[PDB]
Formats: structure tokens, C-alpha cells, sequence
């Protein structure tokens, strides 16, 4: 997960 | 500039983000956005022109912010649909298994459901609790962007997922995306803030  | 839902807008002559929703705090003008976008004070512009400055955030833990605009800009209740409009009508907060969809700069409008709720996003700068998840595709670029149901309930603004090495989770099936969203409803009280409505 990554932010966008 | 006119304020909608979904469109593009730069920080610090820098990253781009989305627009979320376009709200107010007593004669304030301002929108809500993704708080990884900005720190306080930077500048927000549209087109090219300043609109803004954020007026404040949270990142990690949470994952909000609010924009406030000069007098000059015009606020609307309508969130980008390719070249249509969805018109903001509340904030019901849906249920998991509710249909939502999303706009934003990067990947346009897409719809999906809302998979589960308070998840954790373990980003490389900390934890950001308590987003929903929801299977619509994004981009990076999409983040602030907004979440909406067809009925014009605003859901939250993008905050992250996986995202491959194409910039997006388009390509892979709905069923293996996992597309976060921080709820609207805490951002409007935390702020005192009220949502453009039509």
C-alpha cells in the first residue's frame, strides 16, 4: 500500500 | 476557478492531487482533500492560478486536510464525471456491499463497492487507520479525489492502495485491488466544516  | 469534485490541482508548484468536495466553514470557501498531499500552509493552485493554502491536516494516523480558497473561487455541490456531473445530495455513509465510485485527475471516474471498513494502510511514513476499502480502480494522482455513491452521498477522498508498477490498479481484476478511502464524516467535524450541496 502506497498513498496517491 | 470553479470547485468540483474530482479535478486536478498542484502543491507548491510540485505533486498533483485531487479535489475532493467543495465545503465551507462560515464565510470561509475551502474543499477537502488528502492530508499526505499538502503540509500547512503549502499553496494550492488550479489551471496554474493560486486558489489556496492548506489550512490543515493530518497524516499519518489519519489521512485528511482541508484547503481554505480565496473569496474568488466558486464552490459547487458536482463531483467530475468525464465531462458530466454528480451532484452532492449529503453524506450517508454507506454500507460494505454499497456500490461507489471515485473521480479523480488521474484515472477519470470508476465504480465498484465497498469491500470492508476500518483497515489499516501500513505506509512507509506510519500507519493510517481506519480507511474503507473499496475495489473501484485508481492512480497515483487520484489521492483527496472523492468517493461517491450514484445517489450523490459523498463517501470520503482517496487516500491510497495497491497501486502497480503501471501507476495504477486498473489492470488487475476487482477482486485483487484494494483502493483506500478515508471517511468524510470525521474530516466535516473535526473542521466544523459544512459540504456544498445541490
Amino acid at each position: 500500500a502506497a498513498p496517491i | 476557478a470553479n470547485i468540483v469534485g474530482g479535478i486536478e490541482y498542484s502543491i507548491n508548484n510540485a505533486s498533483l492531487c485531487s479535489v475532493g468536495f467543495s465545503v465551507t466553514r462560515g464565510a470561509t470557501k475551502g474543499f477537502v482533500t488528502a492530508g499526505h498531499c499538502g503540509t500547512v500552509n503549502a499553496t494550492a493552485r488550479i489551471g496554474g492560478a493560486v486558489v489556496g493554502t492548506f489550512a490543515a491536516r493530518v497524516f499519518p494516523g489519519n489521512d485528511r486536510a482541508w484547503v481554505s480558497l480565496t473569496s474568488a473561487q466558486t464552490l459547487l455541490p458536482r463531483v467530475a464525471n468525464g465531462s458530466s456531473f454528480v451532484t452532492v445530495r449529503g453524506s450517508t455513509e454507506a454500507a460494505v456491499g454499497a456500490a461507489v465510485c471515485r473521480s479523480g485527475r488521474t484515472t477519470g471516474y470508476q465504480c465498484g463497492t465497498i469491500t470492508a471498513k476500518n483497515v489499516t494502510a501500513n505506509y512507509a511514513e506510519g500507519a493510517v487507520r481506519g480507511l474503507t476499502q473499496g475495489n473501484a480502480c485508481m492512480g497515483r494522482g487520484d489521492s483527496g479525489g472523492s468517493w461517491i455513491t450514484s445517489a450523490g452521498q459523498a463517501q470520503g477522498v482517496m487516500s491510497g492502495g495497491n497501486v502497480q508498477s503501471n501507476g495504477n490498479n486498473c489492470g488487475i481484476p476487482a477482486s485483487q485491488r484494494s483502493s483506500l478511502f478515508e471517511r468524510l464524516q470525521p474530516i466535516l467535524s473535526q473542521y466544523g466544516l459544512s459540504l456544498v450541496t445541490g
